[PDB]
């Protein structure tokens, strides 16, 4: 008998344009966005 | 202190030269074309 047995070891790496995805180049939208922090760029180190 | 921020503002580009002024010492005074060049502000 023979058991079929599925071991993930992968997943797909993403890495996000954290400051494009959020604003999409708009200085506007930047300008506001500066005020949450640096949080583009814990994002872009948590997925590093 | 101690942390590095992004900042968005009024900064020179990197590595970027400039412009060169240069003045001398004189009776009759010795000065360069810089009256009549007009820069934008
Ligand atoms: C001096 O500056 C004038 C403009 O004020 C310019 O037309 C002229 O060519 C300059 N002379 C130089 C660079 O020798």
């Amino acid at each position: 008998g023979v058991t079929q047995e599925f071991i993930e070891t992968t997943i797909q790496k993403i890495t996000v344009d954290c400051k494009q995805y959020v604003c999409n180049g708009f200085k506007k939208c930047e300008d506001l966005l500066k005020e949450y922090g640096q949080f583009c760029s814990k994002i872009n180190q948590a997925l590093h | 202190s101690n942390i590095s921020l992004t900042y968005t503002g009024l900064y020179p580009k990197a590595n970027d030269l400039g412009k060169q002024y240069i003045f001398s010492d004189g009776s009759r005074l010795f000065v360069s074309n810089y009256s009549r060049q007009v820069e934008t502000f």
